[PDB]
């Protein structure tokens, strides 16, 4: 549902209106109609209400970054003037509450209509099409609400202790009724560890096992619980076959939960629980008693110690600087570095002193809002202030914003900030532009067919072996492994097979895959589609926003593009390699990289040869061919450290990375043929990415590189 | 002064205890005002029978296990604890109750004395075996609300006696919810949800007529200070 | 639309125009500020827009040389001995001195208790330095700060995005009717409201003759008097309210250059662009929700937060080939109810109510000629009409407002007035309303907190504290501590105290806090004002102490504790919240982004010349853009029809438009859109660029 | 202060201004 | 199903509806065409009785045909045949 | 042509298809979305949008 | 504790009464409190001037020459009238005052059957051209309603609608304190304060909420 002004409501129904009230002889004529619609008769109000039922109307917000930018709600008549937005669709419309307006559109043929209803609803819109986590997620309030709800704390009232002898335990209770009751009053707190009897909920499995067997349904029959009246009454709001999970309710928590609900549960089921895990984090956020004061922020004690003794370590570094040891450039970079260190140490310090029933540490710790580098710069040591060309001030400030700055602290610290702020409104537009791009490059790629009955695939890692032996899982699976399809049987040591060909790869596959020790699949990617327009579903695998396979005519190649452009804005760079907006900007144009690194183009052994101004490498062939020189490689870059670290005389890939740097697209092409540069972009991009944390499963990326390969040349006419 | 729209009463049953309330409409802020209200003295105010405290032979400081029988202790005074009883004398009354040998205990072995019965005779509360015999001794008394365990004073006299917290109201629990329903020509009334769950000694509707008929006294405890008073009136029947 | 806007648009630096850059052609090197900004250029007022950077305004202390080039006062300290002869120096003159902190530890001889003192070196470094060699001071604090951002509270407290947001706001208050002055401010208040030029100030000194709403009377001292003719409801640029109402007595005496009477957001002659609402910090329910606001209906019900807004609407009858148009009430075709309000010449009875399609003036045009409908002819052979000759295109009431009529103000040339070459009559009408607040209304503080109302709840759903006295607005407390402004904290904390009264124990000699405490700030009644210079105001220590000591108002009841929270009663439920929320009088202000003036919709209104696409804006009828980007949504989508819908009929085919507007009127079944107009512009265009472009059916 | 009807303003200010804005 | 009961444009829960369709986009035009279908019928309704037959399903009180396209695209009172 | 001639260097685009007499085939994404035609995706493919609906004989039977 | 709970006064000031309800149920006291204090804030009838009219002025943005302040701040001044009606039906007040001096709100003639309760109001002030001739409209009501429209109804062009507000209680407010004793003899004692504009005692507040909600709770008595 959505909100909507009444008086815009009457605005867009008035030929709806007219007609149904012409039709109920409210007035004579359709003339009459108009006159009593602009006079707004109370008559008008009652048919307008009328109207709008079960008619979708479309959200949008300006900018649309990605497709979840605009979105098809029902709405209701309210009063006032100001459209009232479910607060769970914010974070997909990036919508924010300081006076952002949105433009509603209405929808007219019985075909827009079912569109709107079927395709862009929003109940049926909340995993994210880029990488898949859920984008209705519970919000600020609600997840400090729901992080309040089930903490554990020890030695609260009404807990839960055995005794003998005298009196029995006097914590257990026989029903979530009970509890309720005796939260009512105030023996028994919400927080406290306490034993109950329950019914009405699934135990958790290895309780399920242990107890119930294998019938365990949760309806029937009763099981002592070891958990929080917080928690019943949280998981209590979970659909009925939902197993109890009693954990401390971090945001990744209920990330999992969420995951999994849409993931094993209809869709109507898990947006239902999202609403009613709105409203519970929303009523129990205020009951949470977060507010802050100025006793809240407290300072670390040894704060001016430790001020104090890297004092001392800046004195002597600055003595030295005047007898002419130090340069200019070797003091600057002591101090900061011992600036660097000192923030840290008053960071750790903080860290020390905050207690963890804080409202600052409860709101960073909840996953709501802010990181503690934050609440370092509030109190404690703001830490290095940048300048205007990018450097860092010798002589930072020592206070924070806290105790409050001086004129000219707060002088320099407005420098960084401007920076700051003036490079967004550049960083956006290009991020525009580059989505402009990206949108334009791969229009053509749309499903046709269901299946190209290809052979040819993508191997992934998977969890590589470890050198002791063993199954380290590989950080980077939601991205590459997961929403595949299998190419080829995983067997293992020529045994049984594990997974069978054409499988959609989940979360059961990949344990399995691990348990079985296999690390290495191919899955069917569309690097690989044999299909001679756009690319088939199986190829393209698991469609992220609804979490099933991909449909037979979905434009996926435009939910690509906008899947890679939609962050862009939180792209920054970091402190002659750019990885910023720049840098994937400069990967998907194709072109020559300033940080250029030339790579071997035959195995064998180096030579290396240090020069003047530049360094010289000479790749000397195992075979009778001719000894490859490099020539321009300047003395600012450094050598790479593959493998000890590389030096003078060692074997090397036919395509090893001599120099450090970022090699050209076009030099690793020539040298190991279109997969490797598949391989090689994907990784980069990915890299550049993932670096400000940011999910994007690789599949999108494919589809811009197989827009990029698609042609060939000609040397022969 | 006419309200000029009755707010009416509809019940809508779901099991055999179990029903949603819904009242409407309303003026409007009035919905919080009766909802906590109601719901505060539908479990506040209601009287009920319920045990008090607890004795069993074989255990007198051995508060985990009783011979006989395998389960714990504390699943028995769980068990007693989930009891829906009426009692209509207010004094503590005596609960017996005696099995011999290998069997199923249930809530109907046991014998009341007349003026106090038990609507919950197919409860299961022990699995006697291996030729088991167990004697199990309650305190029933009657009040209002709900009482956490209150300390046996004759501790000298009856050692093995146990409090045990009460669940002496008769309904469960009762939620409520405030709607927003058919404000635009009709001034912004909203509509009151309760949900109520009692024991199956009583009925719903029994307990909300109770309710009401104690918060209508109460009330009138404030009324009567002027007894001609101009306010709302509601209208005909 | 306030003194503080009109104030800052003056002493303005920009940098756009003839022989500047414009903003394409700025880099990013000059939008960043310079180390020689520092008391010449405020380096936290400049719009957040692409503008960032490129206008700013005015330091406090600044002087222009009679040379062009910018310059700044400062003292010259000699062998550490501090002057009082002011220097002024512009930026080049910096450099080959040294110049000291603006809040240095002064023993009143002129030396620095300790030699290292933070100065601004050469290249504008800061580093330490022995006092002997610094030769040069600043005048005072907030002398790198303009006079928008001088009025922050608190400002040392505050990140610099968020100050540079809350600068920006103060200038864009709205004038309410009653202009409360601030409980805690800054000095430049006051100077700001006087040298605003809209607050009447006695030139010459001497007693009151007479004082009456329309004007003052002021009996010099040397025998003759002064008549200050006071400015009352006069429409400002922003078509805000200007009222002028005098603050003197008929027997005082004023000083020159005294405040006589106050603007429109001036009170007692120091500005006021807000009112003093009681805080709480709690998140309720939802409601507050991602910066959202909520309100106590007390503030709607005593027009705490309410502005008298005014709009005029010229309308002017000129000459014409086909004769004249009269500013008459021979209006063809119209009812009598709505005619009842016009007087025989032809325009709205001043004092008179109209609304959004009401008639404003009866102007009516020669017709011409046209294609008589046969159907007009049996129209007026039915009941006698007559053919109506003349064209009524008269003025009336756009859509979306209404109000009571101010003043009506005609001109012509019967009335001998230099009215331009071709028009005849031209008259100007005055239409106010007194627009309450409502949901969508933007409000902020001046820290960087913004938000628009989520919701007026009446005051029986409001925490309120064991007094009983309900909180009147409520923020959410998860922005404060990410977004980095807890200057406003201290703000609502020193509001509280500064409402309720303080007193120190000066029983036993000073507390240790209130040492350098000054005398007269131990004693404090209730709702006593007090000021905070920016970057020298009220520390910590001093807060917390004076947070201690915060007597009662009537009754014995301390409703804060130390630590600033206190315990409140909740409204909806009943029962005692948890655990104290923060509580304390705050500084609010509305802002020019009401919803009124920003709700639009339209059905089927007026349409481009080349292109049949809709125009756009609130002056026409408009029409939501929907641009290629979102266009990229719908197509990922995978909706087609809604897509086409959109493109085709719903904008761009002309019998596409009919068409459907036929069809949902008779409700029928929409019909099969056509091939947008655009495209056949597109063709047409190309092929005047001699380029054969045909379409082939097969 | 220094103006005629300049209204009690209280201040937390250390140090003295040499001049006058 | 153990979902709770759904309400307002959702009524028809839309999972159920997908089971009776390979795709959700031959789900829209399914109902969109009936959708007409129904228009045409009411419009139809008092002439002389064409090849199309209204609502299978009794109709609310008044309802859109869309809702009613629904409502018989759940109750499995329709046959489709795909592209 | 005309996707290219609508997404950078117009001219220069407009001048070589002009220079080649291209002849477009009005199939793509923005040529579709430009001329007013149905969008080659999602319900605008030959699968979809020839749905034929009909109820079934014992549905209508039943009426 | 089976006794049954009963009520007293406490008058402090003629205004602030003090009512203490004991003994209720555990719990019970915050929400009773705030099941008074509610319909003691919304729902109290009372009565307040809902239109004025003065003779020089035609609306609401303008001044009369004569007196200091403006017809928009006269209105402000009016809204804290303090008046007190038992008749249904509207009824009109005069206010009629030449020559210099301070217009208060005890110079106003009221009718028989209408107290204004705040006689030393400031209104305004004039001078020697000063001549103010203003007509209230006061008819009784409950709540907070709007400024009607005078197109809405049959009102003359120079009638000046004014929001009214009728609600006499000023401000309550609610206190308990449990016993909580181990022994089970646990109650809770309710004191409830009660502050009125003046109008209506609050004892008077305190049966008109009593009334309103007693038949509320009947709703519910008389289902059976
Ligand atoms: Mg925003
Ligand atoms: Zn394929």
């Amino acid at each position: 549902q959505c909100g909507l002004p009444k008086l815009m409501a009457l605005e867009l129904f008035k030929p709806f209106v007219m007609k149904r009230l012409v039709d109920l002889n409210h007035a004579q004529n359709i003339k009459s109609a108009k006159r009593m619609v602009e006079r707004q008769r109370p008559q008008v109000w009652d048919v307008l209400e009328e109207v709008i039922a079960e008619h979708p109307v479309l959200l949008n917000r300006a900018p649309t970054l990605h497709r979840l930018g605009i979105q098809a709600f029902e709405p209701m008549l309210v009063e006032g003037k100001a459209i009232q937005l479910h607060p769970l669709v914010c974070e997909a419309f990036n919508a924010d509450f300081d006076g952002d307006q949105m433009a509603v559109h209405l929808p007219l043929s019985a075909e827009a209509q079912a569109e709107a209803r079927i395709l862009m609803l929003s109940s049926n819109n909340i995993l994210s099409p880029a990488s898949g986590r859920p984008l209705a997620m519970p919000r600020l309030d609600m997840v400090t609400g729901l992080y309040y709800l089930t903490t554990e704390v020890p030695g609260d009232t009404g807990e839960y202790q055995p005794a003998s002898g005298d009196h029995p335990e006097t914590g257990v209770y026989s029903s979530p009724a009970e509890a309720i009751m005796a939260a009512d009053r105030g023996v028994l707190s919400v927080r406290a560890k306490i034993k109950v009897r329950l019914t009405q909920l699934r135990p958790p499995v290895e309780i399920e096992a242990e107890l119930f067997g294998h019938s365990g349904w949760q309806p029937g029959d009763a099981w002592m619980a070891e958990t929080t009246l917080g928690r019943v009454m949280f998981n209590e709001l979970l659909p009925l076959g939902y197993p109890f999970v009693n954990k401390q309710m971090h945001k990744k928590v209920q990330a999992a939960i969420i995951n999994d609900l849409a993931e094993r549960y209809p869709m109507i089921v898990v947006a239902q629980t999202v609403d009613k895990l709105k409203d519970a984090g929303f009523y129990w956020a205020t009951r949470s008693g977060v507010t802050v004061s100025m006793a809240d922020v407290l300072v670390p004690p040894r704060k001016k110690e430790i001020l104090d003794h890297y004092e001392e370590r800046a004195d002597k570094v600055e003595k030295q600087f005047q007898r002419g040891a130090l340069n200019h450039d070797e003091r600057n970079e002591a101090l900061v570095e011992i600036w660097k260190e000192a923030t840290d140490e008053v960071g750790q310090a903080l860290r020390e002193h905050y207690p963890d029933d804080n409202p600052i540490i409860t709101i960073v710790d909840s996953g709501a809002t802010g990181n503690f580098t934050q609440t370092r710069t509030l109190a404690g040591m703001k830490g290095l202030v940048t300048n205007p060309k990018g450097e860092f001030i010798p002589r930072p400030v020592k206070s924070s914003f806290r105790e409050g700055l001086t004129v000219l602290e707060y002088f320099i610290n407005t420098h960084g900030a401007r920076k700051g702020l003036a490079d967004t409104a550049l960083r956006t537009a290009d991020s525009g532009y580059l989505t402009r791009r990206l949108v334009d490059v791969s229009q053509d790629v749309i499903v046709r067919e269901h299946d190209c009955q290809t052979e040819r695939g993508i191997v992934v890692e998977l969890a590589e072996r470890a050198p002791d032996g063993t199954l380290i899982r590989d950080p980077y699976i939601e991205t590459s492994a997961y929403a595949r399809t299998l190419g080829t049987d995983a067997v293992d040591e020529a045994g049984n097979v594990i997974v069978e060909r054409g499988q959609d790869l989940g979360d059961p596959e990949i344990d399995a895959l691990l348990a079985a020790g296999i690390t290495q699949v191919k899955v069917r990617s569309v690097l690989t589609c044999a299909t001679s327009t756009g690319v088939c579903a199986t190829c393209y695998g698991r469609s992220m926003a609804t979490g099933k396979l991909v449909d037979i005519g979905e434009a996926v190649g435009i939910v690509a593009a906008q899947s890679i452009g939609e962050p862009g804005t939180q792209l920054t760079m970091r402190t002659d390699i750019t990885g910023g907006l720049p840098r994937v900007q400069e990967l998907f144009e194709a072109r020559v990289p300033r940080g250029k690194a030339p790579i071997a183009d035959v195995t064998g052994r180096v030579r290396l040869e240090d020069g003047e101004r530049f360094y010289k490498i000479t790749i000397v062939p195992d075979d009778g061919g001719e000894e490859v020189v490099y020539d321009k490689i300047s003395k600012r870059q450094r050598l790479r450290v593959f493998k000890r670290v590389l030096s003078d005389g060692d074997h090397v890939e036919v395509g090893q990375q001599l120099m450090e740097g970022s090699a050209d697209p076009h030099e690793v092409l020539r040298v190991q043929g279109p997969r490797e540069v598949q391989i090689h972009l994907v990784r980069e991009v990915q890299e550049v990415y993932r670096a400000q944390g940011v999910s994007i499963h690789d599949k999108h990326i494919e589809v811009i590189v197989r827009q990029m390969l698609r042609r060939v040349t000609i040397i022969d006419s | 002064m006419l309200i000029s729209q009755r707010p009416t009463l509809s019940e809508d049953v779901l099991t055999d205890n179990r029903s949603q309330f819904v009242i409407e409409p309303l003026e409007p802020g009035f919905g919080y005002t009766l909802g906590n209200s109601l719901r505060r003295t539908l479990l506040s105010s209601i009287p009920g029978a319920a045990v008090t405290s607890i004795r069993i032979d074989g255990v007198l400081h051995e508060f985990t296990t009783v011979p006989g029988v395998k389960e714990d202790v504390t699943e028995i005074i769980l068990n007693l604890k989930s009891l829906v009883v009426s009692s209509e004398e207010d004094e503590p009354v005596t609960m017996y109750l005696r099995k011999q040998g290998p069997g199923e205990v249930t809530a109907g072995d046991i014998v009341p004395p007349a003026g106090v019965t038990v609507h919950n005779p197919g409860m299961h509360i022990a699995t006697l075996n291996d030729k088991g015999k167990l004697e199990v001794e309650l305190v029933v008394e009657r009040g209002r609300g709900y009482v956490p365990a209150v300390q046996n004073r004759a501790s000298g006299a009856e050692i093995g006696r146990i409090p045990v917290d009460s669940i002496y109201s008769p309904v469960l629990k009762v939620t409520y919810k405030v709607d927003a329903t058919r404000v635009e020509q009709r001034t912004d009334f909203d509509k009151l949800i309760l949900d109520v769950e009692t024991k199956n000694s009583i009925s719903p509707r029994d307990a909300l007529a109770s309710a009401g008929k104690t918060l209508v006294e109460l009330f009138g405890l404030a009324r009567e200070l002027n007894v001609e008073a101009e306010g709302i009136e509601i209208g005909p029947s | 639309n306030n003194p503080l806007s009109g104030l800052t648009h003056k002493r303005r630096l920009s940098a756009l125009g003839p022989g500047g850059l414009s903003r394409e052609r700025a880099g990013l090197e000059v939008r960043d500020v310079h180390p020689s900004h520092y008391g010449r250029m405020c380096p936290i007022e400049t719009p957040e827009g692409p503008n960032i950077g490129l206008i700013g305004s005015l330091s406090v202390y600044a002087r222009v040389n009679p040379f062009g080039f910018i310059e700044t006062p400062y003292r010259k300290v000699v062998d550490g001995v501090v002057s009082d002869e002011i220097v002024y120096l512009t930026a080049d003159e910096e450099d080959r001195h040294v110049v000291a902190q603006a809040n240095s530890p002064i023993d009143a001889d002129g030396r620095f208790v300790e030699p290292r003192v933070l100065v601004r070196r050469k290249a504008g470094e800061v580093e330490y330095v022995p006092s002997s060699e610094v030769d040069y001071m600043d005048v005072s604090p907030r002398q790198m700060v303009s006079v928008a951002t001088a009025m922050i509270p608190f400002l040392e407290h505050d990140d610099a995005n968020r100050a540079l947001m809350g600068a920006n706001m103060q200038r864009q208050a709205v004038p309410l009717v009653r202009s409360e002055a601030p409980l805690v401010g800054t000095g430049m208040e006051l100077r700001a409201a006087i040298d605003a030029g809209d607050v009447v100030v006695a030139e010459e000194s001497g007693v009151i003759e007479e004082v009456s709403a329309d004007y003052i009377t002021v009996m010099h001292d040397n025998g003759t008097r002064r008549t200050y003719r006071m400015r009352k409801f006069a429409r400002s640029n922003h078509g805000t309210c200007a009222n002028q109402c005098p603050i003197v007595d008929a027997g005082d005496r004023v000083e020159a250059g005294q405040v006589i009477a106050d603007g429109p957001c001036t009170d007692d002659g120091e500005m006021a662009l807000g009112k003093n609402l009681l805080v709480a910090i709690m998140p309720w329910e939802g409601h507050n929700y991602e910066d959202a606001i909520i309100l106590s209906n007390r503030l709607v019900e005593e027009d705490v937060l309410t502005s008298i807004h005014i709009e005029e609407h010229e309308i002017d009858a000129r000459d014409t080939k086909l004769g004249a148009e009269e500013i008459t009430r021979d209006i063809p075709n119209i009812s009598d109810e709505v005619l009842a309000d016009l007087d025989e010449r032809g325009i709205v009875r001043i004092g008179a109510e109209v609304r959004d399609g009401d008639i404003l003036v009866g102007k009516v045009t020669p017709k011409g000629e046209t294609e008589l409908t046969p159907e007009e002819r049996l129209l007026r052979a039915i009941f006698g009409e007559k053919a109506r000759e003349v064209r009524d295109t008269s003025l009336k009431v756009p859509h979306g407002e209404s109000g009571k009529v101010i003043g009506i103000r005609v001109f012509s040339r019967e009335d001998e007035d230099e009215l331009p070459a071709g028009v005849n009559e031209l008259v100007r009408v005055y239409v106010a309303q007194k627009r309450k607040i409502s949901d969508g209304d933007k409000l902020a503080g001046r820290h960087g907190n913004k938000g628009v109302i989520g919701k007026i709840l009446p005051v029986e759903d409001m925490p309120f504290l064991a007094d009983g006295t309900p909180v009147d607005i409520i923020l959410n407390t998860h922005g404060v501590p990410r977004r980095m402004n807890i200057g406003q904290i201290l703000e609502t904390h020193l509001g509280w105290c500064a409402h309720s009264g303080w007193k120190v124990d000066a029983a036993k000699g000073v507390p240790d806090w209130a040492a350098r405490l000054p005398d007269e700030l131990l004693e404090a009644q209730p709702n006593a004002i007090v000021s905070t210079p920016v970057f020298d105001g009220a520390q910590e220590a001093e807060l917390q102490g004076l947070l201690s000591c915060t007597l009662p108002n009537r009754d014995g009841d301390v409703l804060v504790d130390a630590d600033g929270k206190a315990m409140l009663f909740d409204g909806r439920s009943g029962e005692p919240f948890p655990y104290p929320v923060t509580v304390g009088y705050m500084y609010i202000m509305k802002l020019h982004h009401l919803v009124d003036d920003k709700i639009h919709a339209r059905s089927t209104g007026p349409y481009s010349m080349i292109t049949q696409q809709p125009l756009g804006g609130k002056a026409q009828f408009g029409g939501q853009r929907f641009g290629e980007m979102e266009c990229w949504a719908m197509q990922a989508y995978g909706a087609a029809y809604t897509l086409q819908e959109l493109l085709t009929i719903k904008s761009d085919d002309t019998v596409g438009r009919v068409k459907v507007y036929e069809a949902i009127v008779k409700g029928e079944n929409i019909p099969e859109p056509g091939i947008p107009e655009s495209f056949k512009v597109l063709l047409k265009e190309l092929q005047s660029l001699c380029l054969n472009v045909e379409v082939l059916s097969s | 202060n220094s103006v005629p009807g300049a209204p009690n303003r209280v201040s937390f200010a250390k140090l003295r201004e040499p001049l006058e804005v | 199903g153990g979902y709770d009961t759904p309400l307002g444009i959702t009524n028809p829960p839309i999972d159920e509806l997908l089971d009776r369709v390979s795709s959700k986009y031959a789900l829209v035009i399914y109902a969109a065409k009936r959708a007409r279908q129904i228009n045409d019928y009411y419009n139809q309704l008092g002439e002389g009785i064409l090849e199309y037959v209204g609502p299978l399903v009794e109709p609310g009180l008044q309802e859109k045909p869309l809702s009613i396209a629904l409502r018989e695209i759940h109750a499995d009172l329709l046959e489709h045949t795909e592209g | 042509w005309l996707s290219a001639a609508s997404f950078q260097e117009t001219t220069r685009v407009l001048t070589d298809a002009a220079i080649n007499c291209r002849s477009d085939k009005l199939n793509g994404l923005k040529e579709n979305v430009i001329i007013g035609k149905l969008i080659p995706a999602g319900t605008g493919i030959n699968r979809y949008r020839n749905i034929a609906v009909q109820p079934t004989e014992e549905a209508r039977a039943a009426a």
